[PDB]
């Protein structure tokens, strides 16, 4: 899991 | 009697949905003045403290089962982050009149019999003797317990075993390399630094402690300021005074310490974070009195017991916490996998909370603002300790299930090692024996130890009329409470079965009600329902599209996070998290954006892309973030008023704030609205802003995210709300 504020980030 | 009336509607005739309903109060609680000792609005429980899914209770099981509506209670003991805000009345004479058998507290619904020498318990009908003390210039009717549904008492000695504890805090901070580089440590330290006086210390007894953790557990001995650093490292992960100290007597020293920490681990190259060991350390550090262990981390536990990979130890830890009244809060901020699904069980079963900061990075000034604002408000929030909560029902009613963050095993008692202010809870009620009275009652009691060394008992008494009319049951149904009920059942279904099963449960809740209404109650082919349940279909449908239940792909941590939030959110914020408030700013009324220091907000538009003009400006608020959507065809004048430039492709993109554009009253209004939507005295949430431009890759990704918020629209393979209704109609047909 690479986290990004945007859940739709590739 | 004025039993709420059924107001039939056709769901197909109300599209777009009249979303203004999301803000209307629930159906009235029809209680004639005679049933209340001292009639007033304060004589029955306010929807803010308790909301029954049913305000007209089925007089018997078979009827409850036939309604297909659930029987649950949305309970929220506290309304704000600070107890000084609108507190309920507080008794102090120490007199607590309680029934001998059921133990329910004196309330506005008891009946005084025999010249007022005895009272008949409204929960169990038992005759009780009225203490001569109830009449010592005021009479018994001047008393809160008889005047108010929601009130509080100062508990006598017998409601305490040990002396009220001090508010104890233990900050367990991740000082590993990920933390250093990301700035989480810096941000965490600076925030503590800027809020030591924000931490509640109503009795001057508040105690704090700091544990820094990497591969070993670093302690600190803090001397009294008056007697003016001692870092005690411990690498043996198999293994009080001056460790847990007075925030007041050591004020300068704690400050001196927090200032050095950043330098101490400045060049740390260790990538180990031994949460397990540290956690057990904190446990023994404060276990003798109880308190909060607030964990701040940006690194997956990877050393010592409880390590995780890409565990049941935590559940066992929570079991032990329930023995020494310890609550655990978690602030997880990292770009790497954190396993919110596992770690969130720590908070979940200790009445604490978990806050997740996806992709956190000091490199983004705005990341700091969000983390800091929330962490600060959170540590400043008042709370109770050694608290227990239960709900007693009148004959025939029984509490069967308990939802929310707290500890509960085989009882009807919910243990809160500490009870926060920002969460909500839900109790499912069962009607076993047939009720005989025209009214049934529910009383929630909270035996607590406030963070001011005081022992109190908060009471919430609710009275609901009974009925045998299925029509009357439906007319008094609280749609938002029901939505919440199924929201919790869905979280349970997911967290223990499957996401799909949870979707199935959500859609079914809607079909059963629509099917029941159609067959149990008597044009062309409408989709019938009543006015008070008009938003229900829309809420459940929209729920199925929430990041917590969506079908398809959603990162593990995000999902767990969404589930954790939906399950503890206060009703008000729950409804908005499911269905968002959308504001059309370009054609905003002139009042909007200006003071009435509270700003006026435009009226919300339906959450659908159908209303997004390509030249418009929209603001979406889903309770988690704020999206400023500017149509790719916005006139230069609008692009100007908002960002200063006239080139719409020059606008700021992503997580960024709106610039202060001088001499643009419009820019000020937009900033006012945003700031207004950002202040709440009941939750800690700080909503980051995302600026999105309508129609390089990041831009597409944002449009995608913002778009997903318009839950009325079709997404991939999830139909639109309009189609949803059509599908349902086809299903309940022969
Ligand atoms: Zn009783």
């Amino acid at each position: 899991t690479y986290n990004n504020s945007n859940p739709f980030m590739t | 009697r004025p039993m709420n009336q059924l107001y039939p509607i056709d769901l197909l005739t109300e599209l777009p949905p009249p979303i203004t309903d999301l803000t209307l109060p629930p159906p009235p609680l029809v209680i004639p003045p005679e049933r209340m000792l001292v009639p007033s609005e304060l004589s029955n429980a306010s929807p803010d403290y308790i909301r029954s899914t049913l305000n007209a209770v089925p007089k018997n099981s078979s009827l409850l089962k036939k309604s297909k509506l659930p029987f649950g209670l949305v309970i929220r003991p506290y309304q704000h982050l600070y107890d000084d805000i609108d507190p309920p009345p507080l008794n102090e004479d120490g007199l607590i009149v309680r029934c001998r058998r059921c133990r329910s507290y004196m309330n506005p619904f008891v009946t005084f019999i025999e010249q007022g020498r005895r009272w008949r318990c409204n929960f169990c009908r038992l005759a009780n003797d009225v203490p001569m003390q109830m009449d010592q210039p005021k009479s018994r009717y001047d008393r809160n317990e008889i005047k108010c549904a929601v009130m509080e008492y100062m508990a006598p000695k017998e409601y305490t075993l040990r002396q009220p504890p001090p508010a104890t805090y233990c900050f367990l901070i991740d000082v590993s390399q990920s933390s250093i580089k990301s700035g989480l440590l810096a941000t965490t330290i600076n925030t503590l630094l800027q809020n030591l006086d924000s931490i509640p210390n109503h009795d001057e007894r508040t105690r704090i402690s700091i544990l820094c953790v990497d591969n070993a557990i670093h302690y600190f001995k803090i001397p009294l300021d008056s007697e003016n650093i001692n870092m005690m490292d411990i690498a043996d992960l198999e293994e009080p005074n001056s460790m847990v100290v007075s925030l007041k007597a050591c004020r300068q020293n704690i400050e001196t310490l927090l200032t050095k920490i950043p330098q101490i681990f400045q060049s740390n190259l260790i990538t180990n974070f031994a949460l397990g060991p540290a956690l057990k350390s904190a446990y023994h550090l404060i276990g003798g009195v109880g308190g909060k262990i607030i964990v701040v981390s940006g690194t997956l536990p990877n050393l010592g017991i409880g390590k995780l990979q890409r565990d049941s130890f935590y559940k066992n830890f929570t079991i032990d916490c329930s023995k020494v009244q310890i609550t655990v809060d978690l602030f997880l901020a990292s770009e790497d996998y954190m396993d919110v699904a596992s770690l969130s069980n720590l908070s979940r079963f200790t009445a604490g909370q978990t806050h997740f900061y996806p992709g956190f990075s000091g490199k983004n000034p705005n990341d700091i603002v969000k983390f800091s604002t929330e962490f600060a408000k959170h540590i400043s929030m008042d709370f109770c300790m050694e608290t227990v909560m239960r709900a007693r029902g009148s004959t025939g009613l029984r509490m069967s299930r308990f939802y929310g963050h707290f500890f509960n095993r085989s009882s009807d008692l919910c243990a809160f090692s500490t009870m926060p202010r920002d969460q909500s809870y839900l109790f499912e009620v069962n009607v076993d024996e047939s009720i005989m009275a025209d009214y049934c009652y529910v009383q929630v009691a909270v035996l607590l130890s406030l963070n001011n060394s005081q022992r109190r008992i908060r009471i919430i008494t609710l009275a609901m009329p009974t009925t045998e009319s299925l029509a009357e049951v439906y007319a008094s149904a609280d749609q938002l409470a029901i939505a919440s009920f199924y929201n919790s059942k869905a979280v349970e279904k997911a967290l223990n079965s499957s996401l799909d099963d949870a979707r199935v449960l959500i859609n079914k809740s809607v079909q059963d009600i629509l099917a029941t209404y159609k067959k149990e109650i008597v044009g062309g082919a409408p989709l019938r329902l009543c006015a008070n349940l008009r938003m229900f279909p829309l809420l459940m449908h929209s729920l199925t599209k929430h990041m917590a239940f969506r079908s398809g792909i959603v990162p593990s941590d995000h999902r767990a996070s969404a589930l954790n939030n939906l399950e503890s959110l206060p009703l008000k914020y729950l409804i908005k998290n499911i269905y968002p408030d959308v504001y059309s700013l370009h054609d905003m009324a002139d009042e909007a954006g200006l003071p009435v220091g509270t700003i006026v907000l435009p009226q919300p538009i339906n959450a659908t892309s159908s209303l997004f003009e390509r030249y418009g400006l929209y603001l979406i608020d889903n309770g988690n973030e704020l999206f400023l959507w500017m149509g790719g065809d916005a006139v230069p004048a609008l692009v100007f008023d908002v960002f200063g430039t006239q080139d719409i492709f020059d606008i700021p993109i992503g997580k960024q704030e709106i610039p202060v554009v001088e001499n643009s009253e419009f820019n000020q209004r937009v900033r006012n609205i945003i700031n207004q939507l950002r202040n709440h005295d009941d939750v800690i949430t700080y909503q980051s802003l995302y600026i999105v431009r309508g129609a390089a890759r990041e831009v597409a990704t944002l449009r995608l995210w913002a778009s997903s918020t318009l839950v009325e629209d079709k997404i991939l393979n999830n139909e639109s709300y309009r189609e949803f209704l059509q599908i349902m109609k086809a299903r309940i047909s022969k």
